[PDB]
């Protein structure tokens, strides 16, 4: 901090990429509900038995839990106890969304959202 | 400045450094949808049952009322951020669609005190000594070391203060909520102690009405805090993405005709000298 | 560019990013001293005897 | 680094300090010499038996080693085997130099350099 | 097949619109190409390697 | 130095140039395909193979 450098060297300031999110022209619907666990940016969210916003994870039970359905897509990160403004409508990217394991291929990532306003298609 | 003899060379004096703190504004979007169910029923600026005014002109009346109301709410949020930055040194920007982040301004932690005025034997000199100790720790930590001229009390803080014991100020005479009680001379010596009492009540984001001033505590703050109000970029097609105070906007859907009406601003209240205040809690 | 049937809406194409590089200059200080020991003695274009 | 922060928050950017070196008006004498150990910036150097530039440290061996007599203050950092430009002239600040343990007070630091062109004086 | 330029045959046709909330601005071009040799038999193709 | 609106103007000019060049690339791809094989196979996710 205190001393400047007089010598000769080099460095990279860094790099920047765009992260495209939208893929179509649906209407966009948003809502903020209170979260139950930590949610990253653009992570698929479910709702647990207490009405919170647990990030989506299937194979959660001999009857599956209501976390097994997926509802929203987050927009800003929040810990437990904070509320999360998420998406309910629109058309979103295949790759920019934070999924998790065992949900990797294309067909499962649309069979999650066959029914809603949300539709997940590939960028060209 | 250092003495030397007029034979020797002289003495070299050191300097001091900087600090930089950077901030970002918080973003605000209120809106009203305008149905047919609001342009048709009567309003007070009407001719009482005879349609001398068109329902187009009644639409113009209710639109002008809504623009004045969004101006009102943005000014209320400016006041609330101002009070948060004056008291806590951090502002807790929550919201229904906005996660809790905590814009901290770098208040020294020793300024935020916790004493008690409920135990038996506390005198008038003890409370004034507590305020004077707060003035001491402000005048040490501050950059310019400015003495405090003001002490803003809550409601119950003023009650516990008086129950134990026994022009610029003329701009606040017609005004509800904030009343200049009076300059107490006392035995301070370092500062004069003006007294304000702040009992405004703003509606919270859950519409559970709370006090703008923390009522069980004492804030004392000089005018040398010298904050600057901040306004970020208005992310919108209108005005071309620029920075303004706030920005009303109107569009509509074709079928049914439901006009929308949204204002959006990006306020932030930043003290440019945060160590020029303290928050003295006196109660539970 | 992608083929799209005239009914349906269309496809969205991604884009690319940047990269930077920084550099600093290096510093050069040569010098000379000049004495009476260097000015006094003779230069070649000077006649013999009387300088 | 792809997504901007849409939220509010604070960021500490840093704290500069001046580092004054000089305390007088004497002339400045500099020389380059090859280093033997790693040398920091504004560090007190000596010369070992090989003629290299070891940073200064007393209590070295029954016989006082040539490292125990300090010579000059370094100016630019170097590794081993590199050469170091170091000051041999002037009047210097007290605490802006590289002094190690058991050489803390003002009196010992001037007792290092009572005799040379280098003088060590306080700032005001 | 688009209302801009009134359904007229063109090479490519740019087109821009948006949505009012949030400020997202779609941008689309449209074309209808086909490359036809009128005499198809005027060009052969000889594969020479494996 | 650039305003946020001027950033949008730059990226719109770039995307218009990129659209023009993509339609030109599809023209030349069809031309090359028809010259080589005498038949073009149109494909894509939004279009049946013909």
């Amino acid at each position: 901090t205190s001393l400047p450098n007089y010598l000769a060297g080099n460095g990279d300031l860094g790099s920047w990429e765009p992260t495209q999110i939208f893929a179509g022209e649906a209407d966009i619907v948003t809502e903020g509900g209170a979260a139950g666990a930590d949610i990253e940016i653009y992570q698929v969210i479910a709702k647990n038995a207490a009405g919170a916003m647990v990030p989506h994870d299937p194979t959660a039970t001999e009857v599956p839990a209501p976390q097994s359905v997926a509802i929203g897509i987050a927009a800003q990160p929040a810990k437990s106890g904070q509320n999360v403004p998420y998406y309910i409508g629109g058309v979103f990217n295949h790759a920019a969304l934070g999924w998790h394991a065992s949900l990797d291929t294309l067909a499962k990532r649309q069979a999650v959202f066959d029914r809603t306003n949300i539709h997940i298609g590939n960028l060209y | 400045a250092p003495f030397v003899a007029p034979n020797v060379q002289g003495r070299v004096i050191k300097e001091s450094g900087y600090n930089t703190k950077t901030f970002k504004p918080a973003y605000v979007k209120p809106k009203h949808v305008i149905d047919p169910n609001m342009i048709i029923p009567r309003q007070p600026g009407e001719a009482l049952g005879t349609g001398t005014l068109s329902i187009a002109q009644r639409r113009d009346r209710v639109i002008a009322y809504l623009l004045m109301k969004h101006r009102a709410m943005h000014e209320n949020t400016w006041e609330w951020m101002a009070a948060q930055a004056a008291q806590y040194g951090y502002v807790d920007v929550q919201g229904q669609d906005y996660p809790l982040v905590r814009v901290d301004f770098g208040r020294d932690a020793a300024l935020t005190m916790t004493t008690d005025w409920t135990a038996a034997g506390v005198t008038l000199m003890d409370m004034i000594a507590d305020l004077r100790d707060g003035q001491r720790l402000v005048s040490d930590k501050s950059m310019s070391g400015t003495v405090i001229r003001d002490y803003v009390f809550g409601g119950d803080a003023w009650d516990q203060f008086v129950k134990v014991g026994g022009n610029v100020t003329r701009l606040w005479d017609d005004v509800e909520g904030v009343q200049y009680m009076g300059e107490l001379v006392g035995a301070n010596g370092a500062g004069r102690m003006r007294i304000w009492v702040n009992t405004q009540k703003y509606r919270d984001q859950n519409d559970q009405e709370q006090f703008l001033m923390k009522q069980k505590a004492v804030m004392g703050i000089s005018s040398a805090i010298e904050g600057v109000r901040c306004f970020g970029a208005i992310l919108d097609k209108g005005a071309g993405y620029q920075a303004l105070d706030y920005f009303p906007k109107m569009w509509d859907q074709e079928d049914p005709s439901v006009e929308y009406l949204m204002s959006q601003g990006a306020p932030l209240m930043v003290p440019a000298d945060p160590n020029a205040s303290f928050l003295l809690t006196v109660m539970s």
